[PDB]
């Protein structure tokens, strides 16, 4: 089946390794200017952005921002071990090691440049590395951008290893699979003190999709529905379908020249049909799919199979239509017709079920009691080791109601039928007696249904939640007849591997929702606070869906899909995830300002403004801050395109800054700037209404200029009409930018912890059920 | 003090009602009633005060759910219910005598006890039914 | 100067569907007594398929709102209210397809598009006056030089 | 618009009318689709404007 295919092939989850340090700043050498703007002899390390590609406009920006909060997480590793990035500083005086191998190429350029302070040598000549072998320790000097350290850092600081021993291998089986005596665990290795493991994120559904979202309930629990068939064991050693049809025929005396009823009790007898009614049961209970009921009211047998169908299995597990056709079929073919009631009346769309009807009808106390069972049969919701079960009735469990019902037969079976021919007393008679003719086997099949169920259930990770489903399994009763038939005395159940591998299959598919839900609520969250307005989550959503490996997203509508996403938006975020976005919020205004690409806006002054000096630019015409100036917000004015504001205050010259994430034009030129070009370049807003083209002038006056001399030889500092609101880079300090980072030596990692556990089971001729008694007990 | 009436009241009913051979449709709606206040009341710590000679005493509630299944009560069910009955019973008449003891003159209308204060929160409000007297 | 036919502000802002949603949540925790289970199941399955497009409906009558008042601008004549001889029939599988189709893809008339509607609303209302005022102009003249 | 096979898909499934007894099961979903939602938009704002 493609179903289980799908859900067997989901894997546990993408392991992710570091092997090099993120980072998003480089140092390179600049050429520094004195405050005349004469280049120095000494050159300068700047931090820079290895991968400047920081886009135009505010938004944009955003946008990139939270591209790089997904390259961040995609780049979050599970653990880290230094020594795999750790490479040789070959100027170290004990010919030591560094990670990564970047930071031993800054390592050597710093060295080997000329213009390098000797103390900065002796500084890298000390760089080293330290082991503690005892603690299992190892320290690296790294060369960091305090932002690059800080990313660093944290994924060295929150790796999601623990420390893995036999004692919790063990314990991750179940609870009730280990208290279980008719299973004996082994294990052959003791793990060492430097073994590792990834605990599975088991939350249980934050989306409650059980709740009103009824396709993607539907699809979830056919899934479950195939997953529990695929676990639930083959019964062994049944009956032989012809020595039982045999005996059948004998007990019902078949005539061959009669029409009789008692002929279609042979229908359908087969143990295809038994396997197949023992697995829809056990697999519609554990995942909680409705269930239909087939059957044709001309076969008797299958109304006597039904009623042990209803005593043993809840009714809320039966689509109400068939529940009510099936109880309504028993009622009038062997209740009433018993007791000589009048044939009921029953009117579809009742509140009350045709056996709540005859409870209160019915004076027999013993038939009236086993309706009453029938009618008030539920689940128990119980949470078992943080999960919600649906558990059956002990009286189930032990096969005490098989009793019960008997008596109600063997109650009807003495009544005489005062309106109906002899003959037909006698084929109820018959059916009731085939199946009494079973009684033990009949207590031992519920014993080992309720058995099969419970633990198969113990290996269930999300609740088990009740409710009816869009679309049902269908039971015919035949299969049910088949399974009260051939059942024998071979008792089994779920082998210790089936048990494992279903419980692995069902944290593998719980892991990887949580998972995908943690991701859709970072991306969604992160989008909100990035204030991307522009953005419709759907896709975010719809990739959603799509690592669910279970559902066919082209079914699923978009309303759908923007319910979900409002359903994740109301979740907390992981904290993991919350963390590196708050590093990415604390640092993204300072990483959109080392960008050589955008300017972070431009005062357009009427007046003359001396150029700053920097040394890494000469003169420059650089605003730190918008301090003194009306502020028009680039972004609000490209959105609502009302250019009112904006053209009154060119036309009269007003002076203004225009904020946002702007391109500009760098330009050398002394004479340009003595030809005030740079006031020259806003007229094409008023012209054109628009400013995605505004490009403005960013002057970098040094003695690399071709007309320098005019600086220089007349004592003249350079004045502009206009700014370029802009940072200048930070200097690279090669001690500050110098860390120990720490990690674990070494250590092992596992995956499959069931792996290291070797499972069988007791002869199944002794296993025992809750009661300590035997699940099977005939002969 | 309305939901104190309401246990008491569900309280009574149980001991008038739940008897043995008695028809499980006499009792179908007390059951339930029953069954919803052991819901509302499970998990919730509560303590009677040691105001005066009054013993201080902590009442836990972690109580199953009374049984559906029979046609007519028999004594198990009986017993078991008395079981149950008791421990409320003596909780409410604990919680009755704390609050009788105590009075105040900014509010004595509203609770003066710390348990019938918990009492009138909401999540208890589903206990509330049939206020006759 | 010109009389305009408009809504309540709740369905301007289209919160008024949340009521509407409120409604018929509601009907679909209804038990209906005695209707047959499968038909109630069906009946309260539509009701939600309605219900669980609270967002798309909300935004479809703000939509459609805002469309009808910009478009409303353009109108010069009186918007008088009369039940008229003939209907325009609406088929509610229609209005089915349109509260289960619609997506957020927001869509405004057109500047140019209003100007053309505002400009045959102008030409129709000036040429209605101009032959009223020929019409009128001929009959009284008519009168007035005795061609009985 | 809302993908029209996937919205008929949605209510056909939730609706399930196959199972029901309705003399007409074809005809239920018959007459949704992008034109008929088009149709009734401009339908209702063409007759609330004239």
């Amino acid at each position: 089946e493609s179903i289980l295919k799908k859900l067997e092939d989901i894997k546990p989850e993408q392991v992710k390794k570091q092997t090099k340090l993120f980072r998003i700043f480089e140092p390179r050498q600049l050429p520094v200017y004195r405050a005349n703007g004469e280049k120095e002899l000494r050159n300068r390390w700047y931090w820079k952005l290895k991968r400047d590609t920081l886009p135009d406009g505010d938004y944009d920006v955003r946008e990139y921002f939270l591209n790089l909060y997904d390259q961040v997480l995609t780049e979050m590793p599970d653990y880290l071990l230094l020594k795999d990035m750790a490479v040789e500083n070959k100027n170290s005086r004990d010919a030591g090691k560094v990670v990564d191998s970047e930071t031993a190429a800054i390592c050597d350029a710093i060295f080997q440049d000329e213009e390098t302070e000797g103390v900065v040598r002796r500084f890298i000549a000390e760089m080293r590395q330290r082991v503690q072998a005892d603690r299992n320790v190892v320290n690296y000097p790294s060369i960091l951008h305090p932002i690059d350290h800080a990313f660093n850092e944290y994924f060295l600081q929150h790796q999601l290893v623990e420390p893995l021993n036999n004692d919790i291998i063990f314990n991750y089986i179940p609870e009730r699979i280990r208290n279980d005596v008719n299973y004996i665990l082994n294990m052959d290795r003791n793990l060492p003190s430097t073994a590792r493991y990834i605990r599975p994120n088991l939350l249980q559904d934050r989306l409650n999709l059980h709740d009103n979202f009824e396709s993607l309930w539907d699809t979830i629990t056919t899934s479950n529905y195939i997953l529990a068939r695929s676990v639930v064991p083959d019964l062994k050693e049944l009956v032989s379908t012809e020595a039982q049809i045999q005996k059948m025929s004998q007990d019902l005396q078949l005539e061959a020249l009669t029409i009789q009823s008692e002929t279609q009790f042979l229908t359908g007898i087969n143990s295809q049909a038994a396997n197949d009614c023992f697995k829809t049961l056990i697999a519609a209970m554990l995942s909680q799919r409705t269930m239909s009921l087939d059957f044709v009211t001309t076969n008797y047998m299958s109304l006597i199979s039904g009623m042990w169908l209803l005593t043993v299995v809840p009714n809320d597990m039966f689509i109400r239509e068939s529940l009510v056709a099936c109880q309504l079929a028993i009622i009038n073919t062997i209740i009433y017709p018993a007791f000589g009631m009048q044939r009921m009346h029953y009117r579809n769309g009742d509140p009350q079920t045709p056996f709540q009807i005859a409870e209160q009808q019915i004076q027999n106390f013993q038939v009236a009691n086993w309706l009453h069972f029938v009618n008030n049969n539920q689940f128990r919701q119980v949470v078992i080791d943080g999960v919600l079960n649906q558990v059956l009735n002990d009286n189930i469990r032990n096969g005490h109601v098989v009793n019960q019902l008997m008596e109600a037969l063997m109650q009807l079976s003495r009544q005489q039928f005062p309106t109906m021919p002899v003959d037909y007393k006698r084929s109820i008679q018959r059916g009731i007696l085939l199946l009494s003719n079973r009684l033990g086997q009949l207590v031992d099949l519920t014993r080992l249904l309720a058995y099969n169920y419970e633990t198969l259930m113990a290996c269930i990770t999300m609740n088990m939640q009740h409710v009816q489903t869009l679309t049902t399994e269908k039971l015919q009763l035949t299969s049910v007849t088949s399974l009260c038939m051939l059942i024998g005395n071979a008792t089994v159940i779920p082998s210790p591997q089936t048990l494992f591998h279903y419980y692995n299959v069902n944290v593998n598919f719980h892991s990887n929702y949580n998972e995908r839900i943690n991701d859709a609520v970072a991306i969604i969250t992160a989008a909100n606070r990035l204030n991307l307005y522009q953005k419709k989550m759907k896709s975010i959503v719809e990739d959603f869906l799509k690592r669910l490996q279970i559902f066919d997203i082209s079914r699923v509508p978009d309303d759908q899909m923007y319910r979900l996403r409002d359903r994740l938006r109301l979740l907390p975020v992981e904290i993991r995830r919350l963390d590196i976005f708050n590093l990415i919020l604390m640092n993204m205004e300072q990483i959109e300002r080392a960008s050589d690409k955008i300017a972070q806006g431009v005062i357009i002054a009427y007046r003359d403004m001396q150029l700053e000096r920097d040394e890494m630019y000469g003169y420059v015409n650089i605003a730190r801050n918008l301090d003194g100036f009306q502020q028009i917000n680039l972004e609000e004015l490209m959105r609502t395109g009302d250019y009112a504001q904006i053209t009154n205050m060119l036309l009269n010259n007003q002076p203004v800054a225009l904020v946002g994430a702007l391109p500009f034009i760098t330009d050398s030129s002394v004479i340009s700037l003595v030809a005030k070009l740079d006031a020259t370049v806003f007229a094409q807003i008023v012209k054109l209404r628009k400013v995605d083209t505004l490009k403005p002038i960013l002057y970098k006056i040094n003695s690399d200029s071709n007309d320098f001399y005019l600086v220089a030889n007349y004592d003249w500092v350079p004045t502009s009409t206009t700014k370029v609101y802009k940072q200048i880079p930070q200097q690279f300090d090669f001690r500050a930018s110098m860390h120990m980072l720490t990690s674990n030596l070494t250590f092992t990692v596992y995956s499959d912890l069931l792996a290291f556990v070797s499972a069988d089971t007791v002869e199944p001729i002794n296993a025992v059920a809750f009661d300590n008694m035997r699940i099977m007990n005939e002969l | 003090m309305d939901v104190l009436y309401s246990l008491s009241k569900t309280l009574k009913d149980a001991r008038d009602k739940i008897v043995e051979g008695t028809l499980y449709s006499n009792v179908s709606d007390l059951i339930q009633q029953f069954n919803q206040m052991i819901i509302t009341m499970n998990g919730n710590e509560f303590q009677t005060g040691g105001i005066g000679n009054l013993p201080i005493r902590n009442w836990n509630f972690d109580f199953g759910l009374l049984g559906t299944t029979l046609l007519n009560l028999d004594a198990n069910y009986v017993e078991t219910a008395r079981n149950t009955i008791d421990y409320f019973v003596d909780f409410v008449d604990n919680v009755c005598m704390d609050e009788m003891v105590r009075e105040s003159q900014r509010n004595g209308i509203a609770p003066q006890s710390d348990s019938l204060r918990k009492l009138s929160g909401i999540k208890f409000k589903r206990i509330n039914f049939d206020n006759s007297s």
